[PDB]
């Protein structure tokens, strides 16, 4: 199948620069244009730039010249760009993309690389339960939850029961506290009459910060 | 739509023509402009499939072969070529084959440059020795890629491009065919030069000139002597092989089974082995 | 470059009917290009070339258009299509992406399911306290929640954070949380948020005393 691998999500402070890739799999990449975009959270889409591999020929957005570089390395069939001279604005989520064969838009796209520009320190989150109580139940429905709270910078990856729990679950919008630390909520609504039988556990997972944790919520 | 849209017509050959489509090209550029911009082509981000109509239109353009202007801009264009067109080529400055060259470094020679290489010699008339270095720089066996047939076709003044290594590939008979050739391009030097220089072709060399190093203080590298012609070593005494060795005839006994030098051992006496004082063994017993 | 202005900027569409919207661009363009984008999601290619659909695209969608004017279609919207739908100009260099269309789904009215979690031991050990008050699968979007301790309303101490539309239920959920230092929370007894929503006939309440 053709797969965009984009890299992992980065934190770099200003003035600094980083390098972003994209491996390529499913076809042979020296014929097509490697495309870059750019969506700052809430925006729209913005885009950098495209480059060929067989010359490593480049076009560029006049925004992002002397901000974005691309380069290409055949032998892996790799693109890498590299964000200089970095600001807060060019905090962002940034896609890689296929070009179509006749111009036909951008056919297959990357899964997207975070990336944070702060002068903050990378710290990881602290994940704790929330219980199940009379108070969480309405009808034979229970909600119980986790709370990853006192970490940056984002992403971070929760799922239940190792993603085999996935209805009813809702994980909610991360939230900046006033401390520059970032605190997201995870929750799940189960049957009253499985929690005592059923095993519930958070996943958590922060990359910036080598962090994974499993988290079983109890009643009581 | 053979017809161009409006406003879209190509005044230029420039990165706004990456996104064309393909029609959209052959529509709106037309091939002169391209034939005389051609240098801002592999600058461009073009796909193969519009760099094809490109190339489609250069031959609409150049139906005789291209010119060397066109020719020296090709880039990755030239893998696109097929050898029918390129045997219709004009290529004489040494800088377009090292830009063609360049665009398939590394890999095995292919089609396209086989003939570019024939086209290119048979313009120059001979294979020069500016044109030998680029060809051996690029490809590094290339001499001794070719059959001692067309081996003979080298003109000897272009074997001052022949480096030592560029011979550690080729075999008795391209040596044979080269041997002679080197002794007409170092010949008129003096002494130590003319052996400086031919010592990496003696694997080709005769009796004759073998006698004639030998009586002429050479000092000759053991591990030449063991390049040499087994039957052009057996006919040699052992006065001369001493001449011809100086000082490294210590090394005789640590090769004393080995190609030349037992063969050569076999045809001599022992009681003039023995006259070398380094306990020689095989030779034919006195009587 | 080209500007596309897209419209409307949102939607909101009964699952059945038929909705179009609008890709304007400042000059001319050859061809354009739609992308569907569902949040936390990269785009997905949804029609190009214009008109041409995409490899697994419903053929509810259409897309059509020339010079100035472009316009996506959908004949028969269906919960599976709440998302921002962006246009993409194939002509002129620099590529230009359009603001998007985001596409809500129009629902049944459903009142919240409130829940009211204290905080845990363990947070509290380290030395802060979270209140959490979720609203679980409601419609519309507007909802309001309000802290109160010991009766005493609260601000400046809580935050809010709001899903995206299900895919099953087309239904949000909101979840607010209330912090606070251990001494804080200690210095206090009765914890409560009180939602007010459209489909509460008056403001509901879920609370609780520390330590019972
Ligand atoms: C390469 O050179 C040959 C010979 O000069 C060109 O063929 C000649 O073309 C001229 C007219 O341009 C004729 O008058 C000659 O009779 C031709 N000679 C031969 C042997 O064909 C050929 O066109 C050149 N190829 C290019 C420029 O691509």
């Amino acid at each position: 199948q053709v797969q965009l691998q984009q890299s992992g999500p980065e934190l770099e402070k200003p003035g600094a620069s980083v390098k972003i890739s994209c491996k390529a799999s499913g076809y042979s990449f020296t014929g097509y244009t490697m495309n870059w975009v750019k969506q700052s959270h809430g925006k729209s889409l913005e885009w950098i730039g495209l480059i060929t591999p067989y010359n490593g020929a480049s076009s560029y957005n006049q925004k992002f010249r002397g901000k974005a570089t691309l380069t290409v390395d055949k032998s892996s069939s790799t693109a890498y760009m590299d964000l200089l001279s970095l600001t807060s604005e060019d905090s962002a989520v940034y896609f890689c993309a296929r070009g179509g064969y006749d111009g036909r838009g951008f056919d297959y796209w990357g899964s997207g690389t975070p990336v944070t520009v702060s002068s903050a320190s990378t710290k990881g989150p602290s994940v704790f339960p929330l219980a199940p109580s009379s108070k969480s139940t309405s009808g034979g429905t229970a909600a119980l939850g986790c709370l990853v709270k006192d970490y940056f910078p984002e992403p971070v990856t929760v799922s239940w029961n190792s993603g085999a729990l996935t209805s009813g679950v809702h994980t909610f919008p991360a939230v900046l506290q006033s401390s520059g630390l970032y605190s997201l909520s995870s929750v799940v609504t189960v049957p009253s009459s499985s929690l005592g039988t059923q095993t519930y556990i958070c996943n958590v997972n922060h990359k910036p910060s080598n962090t994974k944790v499993d988290k079983k919520v109890e009643p009581k | 739509k053979t017809a161009c849209p409006s406003g879209k017509k190509a005044r230029e050959i420039d990165e706004s023509l990456i996104f064309y489509k393909k029609w959209e090209l052959e529509a709106c550029v037309d091939a002169a402009l391209l034939a005389t911009q051609m240098d801002r082509v592999n600058a461009i981000p073009f796909t193969y499939e519009q760099l094809d109509v490109l190339k489609h239109k250069l031959d609409e353009l150049y139906p005789q072969g291209y010119p060397e202007s066109v020719i020296q801009h090709l880039g990755y264009l030239f893998l696109k070529m097929s050898p029918e067109d390129i045997r219709k080529w004009n290529v004489t400055s040494l800088e377009t084959l090292k830009a063609l060259l360049e665009v398939n470094k590394g890999h095995e020679m292919s089609p396209q440059v086989a003939t570019l290489i024939d086209r290119f010699v048979k313009g120059r008339g001979q294979l020069d020795k500016d044109t030998l270095d680029t060809l051996t720089a690029f490809y590094p066996g290339y001499l001794c890629s070719l059959s001692p047939e067309e081996l003979s076709s080298v003109p000897p003044s272009s074997i001052w491009a022949v480096r030592p290594q560029d011979l550690d590939t080729c075999d008795p008979r391209q040596l044979d065919v080269l041997y002679p050739k080197a002794r007409l391009a170092f010949q008129n030097m003096n002494g130590s030069e003319y052996f400086v220089k031919i010592q990496s072709f003696l694997g080709g060399a005769p009796t004759e000139d073998l006698k004639a190093l030998s009586q002429q203080n050479v000092s000759m590298d053991l591990a030449t002597f063991m390049k040499l012609r087994t039957d052009a070593v057996l006919p040699l005494t052992v006065a001369e092989v001493q001449k011809l060795l100086g000082p490294h005839v210590e090394g005789l006994k640590a090769e004393e089974r080995h190609r030349p030098v037992r063969d050569w051992i076999l045809r001599q006496r022992q009681d003039d082995l023995d006259t070398l004082g380094l306990g020689l063994q095989g030779g034919i017993p006195n009587g | 470059d080209i500007e596309l202005t897209q419209s409307p900027a949102i939607m909101s569409a009964s699952p059945g009917e038929k909705v179009t919207m609008t890709c304007s661009a400042s000059s001319s363009v050859s061809y354009m290009h739609w992308y569907q984008q569902k949040s936390g999601t990269s785009p997905k290619r949804w029609i190009y070339d214009t008109s041409k659909l995409a490899s697994g695209v419903p053929g509810r969608f259409s897309g059509s258009g020339s010079g100035n004017s472009y316009s996506l279609t959908i004949s028969s919207v269906e919960a599976e299509d709440d998302a921002t739908y962006y246009c993409q100009q194939w002509s002129k260099h620099p590529l230009t992406f359009g603001s998007g269309t985001k596409v809500e789904i129009k629902r049944t009215v459903a009142a919240p399911s409130v829940f009211i979690f204290p905080p845990s031991d363990e947070q509290l050990k380290s030395g802060t306290a979270s209140v959490v008050c979720l609203l679980n699968n409601f419609y519309p979007r507007e909802a309001k929640v309000q802290w109160k301790v010991d009766n005493a309303l609260q601000s400046g101490n809580s935050q809010e954070s709001v899903t995206e539309q299900d895919s099953k239920d087309s239904t949000y959920s909101l979840s607010s949380t209330l912090t606070l230092s251990k001494a804080d929370y200690e210095k206090h007894k009765v914890y409560a948020c009180e939602v007010t929503h459209q489909g509460l006939s008056s403001p509901v309440t879920k609370s609780f005393n520390r330590g019972e």
